[PDB]
């Protein structure tokens, strides 16, 4: 039983251990009651102001959109502190655990931005951070892992079966699985089993309701369409929910194509894999013909996670939500147009939204339409992975 | 299903609780696997718990997550699990063969044509490490069409709403968790096995940790119909890797103890 | 003759050669011209607003103050739009240029802050940017180089005697000196010739308006001092600014004391150089018995310029601000406790202005205080100095 | 002061325009320094124009900066560029000896020092790079105070209050600049020549990209007293560096064709 619905439509649930039940149900009554209490409501609102810096920009890209009918405006979630969307919610989930009596917080992480945004938080409140990182990433990361244990958490290598993503989830669900009465664990998305893809909505939501406010103000009309890059779906369902009743705004999520499709060395189950059971949620996988989780792929580590959120799946069923895919080539091209014509490095994962705004203008550059891109983080942490395919590259 | 209740009307009457080892098949290849599963039961095991391979096993501890990549080592897959579960039923017929499963294996073709496959090759029971009760429904409906037991775990954190949960959409046994965490020999209730024979649950099998003959013993004499056993197991087989041989001479023995401890 | 008084008492002036007279006193009558103009103003704040993200947050710091009677802020310049303060003032450069009809930027950086500020808000307002930096910047400022060559600007290493910034500085006057009908130098502190110390002070001088319209809120008075590193003198001037006519406001600079002042080898010209004329000024500075322009030296990039404007060496010597120094040392173990206990990783230039913060409130624990650092930049770009030092050192 | 007086009165009585080269003082060494003046004056060299090293020459092209470098590399410092002002007035009586100066080196030790040292050793006049007309009253009264001529640079970006502020101010020469820029023999004006006469001004010098013999004879048509050379001198040193006498001998031809293009 649950306060709450787990599902939407044929898509999320519960499917954990019969042990980590009671932590769920303890999780979904903490974040009910929260949500109904002003004084966790102005905590929230205090952090999110004074130490992360909301509300974020709204920019508007008038160099890139030349010569054509598009207005573009770019959600600066670059500029939030630590650098990244994913500071917003781990501020919330801290909160979570301070208000259920935890002192500990778990978290996983494959690109190093949620465990950075993880560890960031958890210094702030007084909890003591621990972060799972498969090895693989560890190697790839060495950045994010110092930034991490310079706020004082422990980073914890996973070298089981992949060493990556999913197995750094499998470690974090291990502990959680007999550490839930003192610790909680900080999911980075909106993905898992409920109620994290609630909560984790509910936590990035003012994304959306932050540029719907702006977009009235400098336009005087709502946008035609909000891009987000999906990974497991916490950007893109923050910039959405505050229009999903606003039936005429389009919304737009863009999966990784990696070298392409065709090739299977990409990121997109929601449009290109196959429902599944895993990470305690009932969701599009990458997965073998047998039922074998996949190895996504992109050039982005954000976006290398064979799955996506369940409320992604459904809001596509319906038709409600479109996704879209871009490969490498393609998120590298405006990854490097937006340095060039803005002034503003975006992490290679918002690239991928950007790409596919850009192509929505290049395709038809009389139409005229007003977009949103989220752009979900800096690309700082990218300019090693840049530099090196750009000279590998010949340019 | 019918073999379980058949079983422990059979260990009652010779006084004795049930012994039922796990393994990984495959572990560390099919044609050992087989003989380590021949050796468990001509050593006294009188169940079989029996893990398919899974890319991502995360109700199971590093022993036996070590076992599922021996496994993916020799390349095996849930249709070659299957092949050796049809050999495994027609080299003993009375053995009781349950399956540990991760969700996705099940739902991956479609969750009543995997208990029509269990049926078709003699799985008596399937246990989903990653359903719970609240989701359990389609699983364990389809798995009663097919005459295969679902099998529940009652955690030791369980409410008086799970155990008659547990109680009532269980058949075979009961597993009886030992404790929080994952499955694991490193980290070693009878209150909860009188409430459950009070709301005639399928009989209860501790595990979780059951590493040695006092364990057996203290599962008896609190009541359970037995204990299960698998890391112990499995670190057997880890151990002995280089040597074949000596692998099944350890598991015999080890075996032969832990069912001697369950006379009393 | 000047439209604006050139010195700062003794202070200031235009040291230049003849043929450069022309080119100040036009930006001078430029920018006294954009000051009056409600135009230049309103695309001013407009770019400062949406593009950089300003007002930026006053963050309080309660972990590391706990058990004093110490309240700490900290204004967010690391939350800004390139993760400094220089964004401010080069976006109204950048505008004044344009108002000139000029159509190319020169700029120099040492650290290269400053040069990838030019370089984004030339890519933003269309300007063709090139930035000279010492070669032995180039060589160990790598990912701040290529972040300016992304944005379109063109770098230039200047093998030219030390080949450090104060060499940058020589050979960018050099270029203007025959460009500046067409072209812009693009000054990155309050320093070097009039109107360029009045210019950059008034383009920063949001920092301390937003503080003080900030701290009035949060805790109904002024602060006891507003606290900020001390390179050239930027930040510190912007932080200052609103405050010099409230008195009771104590201002302190703090400059790079390096390996210690005893050593020679700091970067603390203000309080332990001599008075000089050299970069279009006359200020203290780092030079030999001989009147040769010494080498400064700092663990930080940003703080290690020979010199100091003229403005503060003027606020000094009437006793309206304080400057002190902080070593390498006691910058690093600031910038680790920032990081620990408030999980906000500083510049290591800013970390100079916390460390001497920490220092007012552990040497006086019961001495009630509400001070402000000036919080210039993010440590990002530090933290592989500090990893090498951290553990050559054992830790 | 009185040296230049003397020099171009007796230039206009031969019909001749001054030809005054620039060198850095101590570039390549101090010995050689002395050496390579002394070829100047004697290949034809009117009066001198010298450098004293400076660490950061904000008004100085690549090839005198690179002259600078040469001097520091030589330890030169501007105590040892004093000891060579005095030996050099002492071999050289009647030459106007000019220096090109930064501020902090005339400001390091007192501006009224620098010049009463300047006075001691015999140098005629000074040329303050970084001081424009704006800046320069402490310096020039210091100048005037010590018998020693401020000289000051006549732009080609020039109004007419600073022609009138330039004439009034300066002595001994006028600094007609070529162009804007820096100093340089790769980079290559008689309005500015009449106004300055008619103003009373210091007779005129073109200076700044002077490399020819063409470009002497036109500063004489021109109108000018004459024309400063310093990088093409200071190229024939850094072109002869390993060759000290083929460095003289270069010297020397140089001189000579640019002397003997300002009698007409
Ligand atoms: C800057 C940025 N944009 C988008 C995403 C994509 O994540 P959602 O779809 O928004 O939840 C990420 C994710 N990062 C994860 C994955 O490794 C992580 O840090 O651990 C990101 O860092
Ligand atoms: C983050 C930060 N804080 C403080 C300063 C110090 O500069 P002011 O005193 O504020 O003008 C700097 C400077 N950087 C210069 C020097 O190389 C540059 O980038 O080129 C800085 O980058
Ligand atoms: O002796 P141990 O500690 O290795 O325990 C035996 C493990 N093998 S098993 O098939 O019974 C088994 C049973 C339940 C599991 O997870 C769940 F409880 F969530 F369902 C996992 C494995
Ligand atoms: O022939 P070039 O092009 O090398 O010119 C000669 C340079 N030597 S100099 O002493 O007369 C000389 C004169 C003026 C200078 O700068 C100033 F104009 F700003 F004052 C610098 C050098
Ligand atoms: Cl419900
Ligand atoms: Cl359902
Ligand atoms: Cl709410
Ligand atoms: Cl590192
Ligand atoms: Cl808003
Ligand atoms: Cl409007
Ligand atoms: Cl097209
Ligand atoms: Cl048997
Ligand atoms: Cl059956
Ligand atoms: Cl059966
Ligand atoms: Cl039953
Ligand atoms: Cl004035
Ligand atoms: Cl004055
Ligand atoms: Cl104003
Ligand atoms: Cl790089
Ligand atoms: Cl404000
Ligand atoms: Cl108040
Ligand atoms: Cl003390
Ligand atoms: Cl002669
Ligand atoms: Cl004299
Ligand atoms: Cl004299
Ligand atoms: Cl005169
Ligand atoms: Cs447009
Ligand atoms: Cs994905
Ligand atoms: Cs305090
Ligand atoms: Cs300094």
């Amino acid at each position: 039983t649950t306060l709450l619905n787990p599902y939407f439509g044929e898509f999320g649930g519960m499917y954990v251990p019969q042990i980590l039940m009671p932590a769920l149900n303890q999780l979904e009554e903490a974040f009910v009651s929260a949500q109904k209490d002003p004084e966790f409501q102005a905590q929230f609102a205090d952090l999110l102001k004074n130490y992360a810096g909301r509300p974020t920009a709204l920019t508007k890209c008038q160099n890139i959109t030349a010569g054509t009918r598009t207005t573009l405006y770019l959600k600066r979630e670059d500029l939030l502190h630590g650098g990244a969307h994913k500071t917003n919610q781990v501020l919330g989930q801290a909160l979570l655990a301070k208000r259920m009596g935890k002192s500990e917080i778990i978290a996983e992480t494959g690109a190093g931005q949620h465990g950075v945004a993880s560890a960031l938080a958890s210094a702030l409140l007084g909890l003591k951070c621990r972060i799972y990182m498969g090895a693989k990433d560890v190697e790839r990361q060495s950045p994010n892992v110092f930034r991490m244990r310079l706020m004082g958490a422990e980073v914890i290598p996973v070298h089981s079966g992949s060493a990556t993503l999913t197995d750094a989830c499998n470690e974090a669900l291990r502990d959680w699985s007999g550490s839930y009465e003192t610790a909680h664990y900080m999911l980075g998305t909106a993905a898992g089993p409920h109620p994290y893809p609630t909560i984790v909505r509910e936590f990035q939501r003012m994304i959306g309701e932050e540029t719907k406010a702006q977009i009235l103000d400098k336009e005087g009309r709502l946008p035609d369409a909000v891009i987000a890059c999906v990974g497991g779906g916490s950007n893109a369902i923050g910039m959405f929910a505050d229009f999903i009743n606003d039936t005429s705004v389009g919304l737009i999520g863009v999966e990784p194509g990696g070298h392409g499709i065709e090739t299977g060395e990409h990121g997109a189950p929601l449009k290109h894999g196959r429902v599944g059971i895993y990470f305690g949620m009932k969701a599009p996988m990458m997965q073998t013909a047998d039922g074998q989780i996949e190895e996504s792929y992109s050039i982005s580590a954000g976006l290398d996670f064979p799955s996506v959120g369940p409320q992604h799946a459904y809001l596509n069923s319906i038709g409600r939500a479109d996704y879209v895919s871009i490969t490498d080539d393609e998120a590298l091209e405006a990854f490097k147009t937006l340095c060039r014509h803005e002034g503003i490095i975006p992490a290679l994962e918002s690239s991928h939204a950007l790409a596919h705004a850009l192509k929505m203008m290049r395709e038809q550059p009389e139409k005229e339409q007003l977009l949103v891109v989220n752009l979900s983080g800096r690309g700082d942490k990218d300019i090693f992975t840049v530099h090196d395919i750009l000279k590998a590259r010949g340019e | 299903m019918e073999r379980y209740e058949n079983l422990f009307a059979q260990l009652n009457d010779r006084r004795e609780g049930a012994f039922v080892p796990f393994v990984t098949l495959g572990d560390p290849g099919i044609e050992q696997s087989l003989k380590i599963i021949d050796t468990l039961i001509d050593a006294g095991a009188d169940a079989l718990e029996l893990g398919v391979p899974f890319s991502d096993p995360l109700a199971d501890g590093p022993t036996i997550q070590n076992a599922n990549l021996r496994a993916f080592a020799a390349g095996v897959t849930p249709a070659q699990c299957f092949e050796m579960l049809a050999l495994i039923r027609e080299k003993h017929p009375t053995i009781p063969i349950g399956l540990l499963m991760y969700a996705n294996l099940v739902f991956n073709n479609g969750i009543d044509a995997f208990y029509a496959r269990c049926e078709q090759v003699g799985v008596d029971s399937v246990l989903v490490a990653d359903v719970p009760v609240e989701e359990s429904a389609p699983f364990r409906q389809a798995a009663l069409r097919h005459n295969i037991a679902p099998i529940f775990i009652c955690p030791p954190n369980a409410d008086d709403d799970l155990l008659r949960q547990v109680a009532s959409y269980g058949r075979g046994y009961t597993y009886l968790l030992s404790r929080s965490g994952v499955t694991g020999a490193e980290n070693r209730l009878h209150h909860l096995i009188e409430k459950l024979k009070e709301y005639h649950a399928a009989p209860a099998l501790q595990g979780f940790g059951i590493s040695s003959p006092e364990q057996v013993s203290a599962a008896v004499r609190a009541g359970a119909a037995g204990a299960i056993s698998g890391s112990a197991i499995v670190k057997i087989i880890e151990k002995n890797l280089a040597s074949p041989k000596q692998m099944l001479a350890e598991l015999r023995s080890f075996v032969s103890a832990m069912k001697a401890a369950s006379r009393a």
